């Protein structure tokens, strides 16, 4: 039903490009890839996408209180109004903003260390119906912003 | 030499800035001095008491034909039933309403009880409270001073939990049903409050830089909201079970806005605000009076709203707790415990925080009394009881904290007079020792010395480090023990009532010392509390 | 009288123009111990500012200084304690704590001694002009 | 207040403005009578009114089936109000009233039963009676006030010295600080001490004097009709309870009355009246080409000198608000900005005047014109507390106005307002500097390439982005390691540069040579407050080349000269170092305004410390090309300061030291050519030092 820590999930978009609801999911490789990218899950009947570079582990998810503590140095539920620590399941690395541009946005890929704001992504539900202060459930809509660059998961 | 030049430079500097404003003192202007004297005389002297006259004037007004007071009430009613698409100032309301609201060891208590009842008759026999109700339906979400006047009058009527008024108001709702009324209740509940500490940092930085009419920050008149909730409480004290079910259900109109869940997530929002006030104040360990005062205000808010919460469920009319079974209350309580555990440590430090500690422990007390009132309709394995189990489960660590916290002054209450704790250093005067006291307590096969260090937080810290073997000790003795008795009652009721909960077995033995401490003090019976069950109590 | 206020003026005429801006005022008061606000510091100025050039000119400064009280004799009276012809060593090191400045034992013992030309172990009434 | 009472006041020292009516002139005064009314012989009628009513009461004493218009209400209602109006205009001098009151007193009129609407008239009369009575109670305390502070100021501030001159008064720790406070604060505990010098017994009597016939009966009159005569027309019934409440709280009326009063000297009393007459003139024209008569009056209020002297009174008038709703009553057309122009003038005259205007931007922000937004910015122009006092969601509406700017001109004024909103003191408030970027996360406005594209292809979008470059560098985190030793302002410091490169040389060097007098400096602070000597040369002679010599070429560049005398004083912290001295000495040759040149003259000797130290003594001979020409007096103050520069750079000295001694002989020769002479009397020692430790329209 809901979502706590240490449970396994993917993200996905359904980008309707050329009016095709392309069920493209996130995909970062590691071990020689320092970037995330996409992965189509629409044609499951003939091209099964790989899952391993798409699974992501909810290591932690607190508010500003705990966050400030960590920077100033088994089922915690995950809340609209939290920034979380998210690991890549396969590589073990930690997804974050990357400080290059390839326009004036910022790149997206793995890193090791949990220091800095980069490994933190604040959760906002993109509806008035949901709001901050309650658990994230099965299959909810959400908006993630960086904490280093404070730009959107775009 | 050079230090002489430094002293003369600072000397002439102090003399010059003295010459800037010392002798300038109301100095020139006759007109301005007169004017400012008038302003001070205004701000000081006017400001007095004449104010014994009004109830007398009520008694003059309660005189014969129609009574003129009743004419006035009729005026305000007809004023209320005008449809002005919004509400307005009308200062004469703002005079006369609180004029009436001005107008409200055993035997004498009964006597003044009857005199108060006579006053309450003396108004509401003239149909007084209906226009209060009308006005409150009349504005919608607007929180004007008009609304404050109405709420003051409504509580001043309903002060004793007068049943008669509750009947009248229910019947008023019955015939002339106003979805707009409870609509207005929800809207008035809606914005209504929260402390917003960024503004606190703005003003505290301003006290860094402005040296100034402050205090407007605190939840934007918290007090009015306290009055609203006390009005809700004194609406249903006396177990107006019909009224409790109506406030759930509101059936006679078209629609229903269940105000219960409204005040639930309201106080959830209040909880959120105070929990982030902790996440602010988690590190700085010293609070000056401003934040302390804002704490105390919000504390009274929490106390009031918990009393409303009880009074919804206190007559165990099932639908309240049925709705509240699916409330979002539980996690807010969990975060409350998370507040309490960490708060009590840093509050339990010095001469300052002790008052605020009393505040927290007392709200803590009747907070748990709330879920005691929740608890009372259980059968064998409480479904609701299991909700209490599960919300207890996630609140483990703080529960360990608070149980240690009770164990501290509990074992203080144990050792506090044994002569291997009393005649240890002295015979006894109160002045005993630090380290002999310390090794006394430690030599009692009793403490890891962490507990002693927390006990040696201050314990006197006055020149001698001998404590007061009674005063600090009596500060600890009772004043955290009732709550432990309450939660003991609670968890025993759970475990006894719903058995076979393994984690609950862990929880109960996990501070079993206080339970067996309180076994001299509980009492239990069994009765048939009109559900024809053996309802033990 | 005349120059003793201009010496008091040029001590506070930091920019050296004959006019005292309001930033000049809190600059001294934050080196004198205080930390006043500009919305207060202007209010130290504007009542003195009767000519209304925005700042404080010396002829308005002069007559303002004239009604308070030489500055030198009471400055020595902060220095001089009882009147035994000299300022004793512990007496002079007690003068500095009234303006709040702290000291050690070594620093002013040479400052007496770098002023103690005659060598009497104290600072007499004469040595307020030899050091100044 | 009392003979050891009756509302026949003789004195009546209030103001209650004058009534000089126009004659019924039937000549050319048509729009020149224009002020009052046709007039008429009043005091015939005041005889008639007493003649009428006292008869009419005695004619109504029988209460016959007679009465004139059929009813008493046909009779009495057109009488009493007509009298009451005639009561209002300040006639019936008390012996007139003495008979008139004894009609009303007898102590009869109230003793009659009367119908409904007459007492609706009649209640206003006695209501009017309490007011002048309260005025009489008010005017009484004025006389108590005058001598008493005259007793008090002559007591304490004199003796306040006599404690401090007994203390010294150059020391002021606490005892002088006891009577060192604000003026109201000095009056605060001074009055409040007596609430817990024997002269406070006079006050102590006075409060009890001003505690307290009519106040009895006024209550008793209502409860006649309140009892007996169950009443229709609730506004009548409303009106009665006022007076009863006004009876049983007479005190609270004094409370609200107290911040209306004022005391002045006898000279200023005229400039009250004409202003006061023209005041209510504006209050008169509230009820409506429908602006033209106002506009002349506005400046008259401005033209008062008794307009600054009692400023809280005008605030206590609230007359601004009378303008304010009128402007709101406009906003539902050309003369609008006058009142605006009054308003932004108005609030600005004091901090507390700015204070009361602060609440009204909340409206006023919604009201763009093309000005009212000046006035919206006027009450937040400077004040540091007010920078904290404001709120965020308003600013979104400001940037909503910027959000629609997807073309334009019109965004350009919000930024100037917001530039006031975040800096206000020379001091960037970080709270406002925090919030301004957050909207820009969700709102954008190769854009910086287009700046020189505007240099060819109406002047506005040059300036429009030039405000944007001001405010961003205005919303820097801090000015120090305050910014560095910090948290997450560093995160915006990246945002301060993840958005902008250096880049700006589209404007930096380019607009520094050809807008030009301002917008180059619109860049400077941003690179300063956000972004050692590599960037000197990387940006050297950028403007500093064409600026330094063009002094005789006035005139926007000669206007532009002090507009960048801020600029070179900012970086005051290897071949082209002489090229900076080329850019330096020519402006020093141009300076051979002036105070801003004296600000730029502070950029001269500070460069001498950072001065390859060989290039300083060589370029000082260019000063020696003018140092014999000293005795250009500004040049004579310059090289005398630069004479210490070779006295500074002498330690590396110990080609040009030969004739420098001849220039020192010419410095002896300038001393052979002659306070202001002390500008060289110290400089000869530096001329001795430059010879000494170095030896250790052209
Ligand atoms: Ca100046
Ligand atoms: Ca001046
Ligand atoms: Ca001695
Ligand atoms: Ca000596």
């Amino acid at each position: 039903q809901f979502l706590r820590t240490d449970d396994e999930v993917v993200l996905q978009c359904t980008a309707t490009i050329h009016k095709e609801q392309q069920k493209l999911c996130l995909a970062a490789e590691g071990f020689g890839n320092r970037l995330c990218f996409l992965e189509s899950t629409s044609n499951s009947k003939n091209v099964p996408p790989d899952l391993s570079i798409c699974t992501f582990v909810l290591e932690q998810s607190l508010s500003v209180r705990a966050l400030q503590e960590m920077l100033a140095n088994g089922h915690r539920t995950l809340l609209y109004g939290h920034a979380i620590l998210l690991r890549h399941s396969y590589s073990g690395m930690y997804l974050c903003c990357l400080s290059t541009s390839r326009k004036l946005a910022f790149d997206v890929g793995l890193q090791e260390d949990t220091t800095g704001e980069a490994c933190w992504w604040t959760i906002h539900p993109a509806s008035k119906q949901r709001s901050e202060g309650e658990k994230v459930r099965v299959g909810d809509d959400l908006i993630l912003v960086s904490v280093s660059s404070e730009r959107y998961l775009h | 030499k050079a230090v002489w030049h430094k002293l003369l430079s600072k000397q002439r500097k102090r003399a010059v800035v003295a010459c800037f404003r010392m002798a300038p003192l109301y100095n020139l202007p006759r007109h301005r001095a007169v004017n400012l004297f008038l302003q001070g005389y205004e701000k000081s002297w006017i400001e007095t008491e004449e104010h014994y006259f009004e109830d007398k004037l009520i008694e003059d007004l309660a005189k014969p034909r129609v009574d003129p007071l009743h004419q006035l009430i009729l005026l305000f009613s007809r004023t209320a039933l005008t449809e002005k698409c919004k509400l307005e100032e009308d200062f004469l309301y703002m005079a006369y309403a609180d004029i009436m609201a001005k107008s409200c060891s055993f035997e004498e208590k009964e006597m003044e009880k009857q005199k108060l009842l006579y006053q309450q008759a003396r108004l509401h026999d003239r149909g007084a409270a209906e226009m209060v109700l009308q006005t409150i339906s009349a504005s919608k979400g607007e929180t004007g001073p008009m609304v404050a006047a109405t709420l003051k009058l409504g509580i001043a009527i309903l002060n004793g939990g007068n049943s008669t008024v509750q009947q009248k108001m229910l019947e008023y709702l019955k015939e002339k049903k106003d979805v707009g009324f409870f609509q207005s209740l929800a809207g008035l509940m809606q914005s209504c409050s929260v402390l917003d500490l960024n503004a606190f940092e703005r003003q505290n930085k301003a006290e860094g830089l402005g040296m100034v009419g402050s205090g407007e920050k605190v939840l934007q008149d918290d007090e009015f909201t306290c009055d609203l909730f006390r009005f809700l409480q004194l609406l249903c004290e006396g177990h107006n079970s019909d009224f409790q079910n109506y406030l759930r259900t509101q059936t006679g109109n078209n629609t229903t806005v269940n105000i219960i869940i409204s005040t639930v997530d309201y106080l959830l929002r209040v909880q959120e605000s105070i929990s982030d006030f902790y996440w602010y104040y988690s590190g700085k360990d010293v609070i000056d009076e401003q934040g302390q005062r804002n704490f105390s205000k919000a504390i009274q808010v929490a106390k009031q709203v918990f009393n409303t919460l009880t009074e919804y469920i206190q007559g165990p009319c099932t639908g309240n707790q049925q709705s509240l079974a699916h409330s979002r209350l539980w996690d807010a309580v969990v975060g409350f415990l998370h507040v309490f555990a960490h708060m009590q440590m840093k509050l339990s430090q010095d001469s300052s925080q002790i008052e605020l500690l009393k505040e927290l422990m007392d709200l803590q007390k009747d907070m748990v009394v709330m879920l005691l009132s929740m608890l009372e309709g259980n059968v064998v394995n409480g479904t609701i009881g299991k909700q209490m189990v599960d919300m207890l489960v996630e609140s483990s660590n703080n529960v360990e904290m608070i149980l240690k916290f009770f164990d501290m002054f509990l074992k203080l209450k144990d050792l506090t007079s044994s002569d291997t704790f009393k005649e240890y250093d002295p015979d006894g005067k109160g002045v005993i020792s630090k380290r002999d006291f310390h090794k006394a307590m430690e030599s009692h096969k009793h403490y890891t010395q962490s507990e002693t260090e927390f006990l040696l937080s201050c314990a006197e810290t006055d020149e001698n480090e001998t404590l007061d073997y009674e005063e600090f000790v009596k500060r600890f003795h009772e004043p955290a023990k009732d709550i432990g008795f309450n939660v003991a009652v609670l968890l025993t009721n759970l475990s006894e009532h719903m058995p076979n909960d393994t984690r609950l077995q862990t929880f109960l033995e996990l501070a079993e010392s206080v339970l067996n401490y309180f076994q001299p003090f509980l009492g239990r019976i069994e009765i048939m509390g009109s559900a024809k069950r053996i309802e033990r109590v | 009288q005349i120059a003793e206020f201009k010496e008091a003026f040029s001590l506070f005429d930091k920019d050296g123009d004959g006019t005292i801006t309001t930033k000049e005022l809190g600059t001294v008061m934050r080196s004198l111990g205080q930390n006043p606000t500009e919305a207060e510091l202007q209010d130290m100025i504007n009542e003195v500012d009767a000519d209304g050039n925005g700042t404080i000119d010396f002829p308005e400064f002069l007559t303002m200084m004239a009604r308070k009280m030489e500055e030198i004799r009471e400055a020595f009276r902060v220095f001089d304690k009882d009147g035994n012809g000299y300022i004793s060593a512990a007496e002079l090191r007690h003068v500095m704590t009234n303006l709040g400045e702290k000291l050690t034992d070594e620093e002013v013992d040479e400052m007496i001694r770098e002023a103690d030309i005659d060598g009497d172990g104290q600072v007499n009434y004469e040595e307020f002009v030899q050091m100044m | 207040l009392f003979p050891d009472g009756l509302p026949g006041i003789g004195l009546s020292t209030s103001l209650r403005p004058r009534m000089q009516f126009s004659s019924p002139s039937f000549v050319s005064i048509n729009n020149e009578c224009y002020q009052y009314s046709p007039e008429f012989p009043l005091d015939i009628l005041k005889a008639k009114t007493i003649q009428m009513l006292t008869e009419a009461v005695q004619e109504g004493s029988l209460h016959a089936r007679d009465p004139v218009g059929g009813t008493t209400e046909f009779l009495f209602v057109p009488l009493i109000k007509l009298f009451y109006t005639l009561l209002i205009m300040g006639i019936f001098h008390n012996e007139d009233l003495k008979h008139i009151l004894q009609l009303i007193e007898p102590s009869g009129l109230l003793q009659m039963k009367l119908p409904e609407p007459v007492k609706l008239q009649m209640c206003l009369l006695l209501q009017y009676l309490c007011d002048c009575q309260v005025r009489h109670r008010i005017e009484a305390i004025v006389a108590f006030s005058d001598d008493f502070v005259a007793k008090l100021q002559d007591n304490q501030r004199f003796r306040y010295n006599e404690v401090m001159q007994a203390l010294n008064e150059c020391p002021c720790p606490e005892e002088i600080r006891d009577q060192l406070l604000d003026f109201h604060e000095d009056l605060m505990t001074h009055c409040g001490i007596e609430l817990d010098l024997t002269i406070r017994g006079r006050l102590l009597s006075l409060v009890e004097k001003v505690t307290y016939t009519l106040q009895q009966l006024i209550s008793e009159t209502m409860v006649r009709w309140a009892q007996e005569s169950v009443i229709e027309d609730p506004e009548l019934v409303r009106a009665m309870f006022v007076l009863l409440h006004r009876q049983y709280d007479g005190i609270g009326g004094l409370v609200r009355a107290l911040p209306k009063t004022y005391t002045i000297n006898g000279v200023s009393v005229e400039d009250t009246i004409n202003l006061l007459a023209s005041l209510g003139q504006i209050r008169s024209l509230l009820s409506v080409e429908e602006e033209k008569l106002m506009i002349r009056g506005l400046g008259d209020i401005m033209n008062n000198k008794v307009f600054y002297q009692h400023p809280n009174l005008m605030r206590a008038l609230g007359m601004h608000e009378t303008v304010m709703e009128v402007m709101v009553n406009v906003l539902g057309p050309k003369m609008v900005a006058n009142c605006c122009r009054f308003l932004c003038y108005f609030c600005r005259i004091s901090r507390q005047n700015q204070k009361a205007m602060f609440d009204h931007l909340s409206y006023l922000l919604e009201n763009s014109s093309v000005t009212p937004l000046d006035v919206a910015a006027a009450s937040v122009m400077d004040n540091n507390e007010l920078a904290l006092a404001l709120r965020e969601p308003d600013l979104e509406k400001v940037v909503r106005y910027l959000a629609g700017c997807g073309l334009p001109v019109e965004g350009e004024r919000y930024l100037d307002f917001l530039r006031f909103a975040v800096f206000c003191n020379g001091e960037s408030v970080e709270e406002n500097a925090n919030v301004v970027v957050r909207l820009l996360i969700r709102r954008p406005e190769g854009l910086l390439a287009a700046m020189e594209e505007a240099i060819k292809i109406g002047n506005a979008i040059m300036t429009f982005y030039a405000a944007l470059i001001d405010l961003l560098g205005r919303c820097a985190p801090e000015m120090h390691l305050i910014h560095a030793a910090k948290g997450e302002a560093i995160r915006i410091r990246s945002i301060l540069r993840s958005l902008i490169p250096l880049g700006d040389l589209v404007g930096v060097i380019s607009i520094a040579f050809q807008f030009c007098p301002d917008h180059k400096a619109a860049m400077v602070l941003f690179l300063d407050r956000v972004y050692v000597q590599d960037f000197l040369l990387h940006l050297l002679e950028v403007g500093f080349l064409p600026d330094l010599r063009a002094a005789a070429s006035l005139t926007d560049m000669a206007l532009a000269l002090n507009r960048y005398l801020c600029t070179a004083v900012l970086p005051l912290l290897l071949f082209a170092g002489t090229e900076h001295h080329a850019s330096l000495i020519d402006s020093l040759l141009h300076t051979v305004k002036g105070c801003s040149l004296t600000k730029a003259q502070r950029d001269s000797i500070e460069v001498c410390l950072l001065s390859r130290p060989s290039m300083m003594q060589h370029l000082l001979r260019r000063l020696v090309f003018d140092v014999p020409l000293l005795n250009k007096m500004p040049l004579k103050l310059l090289t005398n300061h630069y004479e210490r520069c070779w006295k500074y750079y002498c330690l590396p000295g110990g080609a040009s030291e030969e004739e420098l001694h001849l220039s020192r002989k010419l410095f002896w020769g300038i001393f052979d050519a002659l306070y202001e002479q002390e500008l060289f009397k110290l400089a000869l020692p530096c001329l001795s030092a430059v010879a000494g430790a170095l030896p250790p329209n052209f």
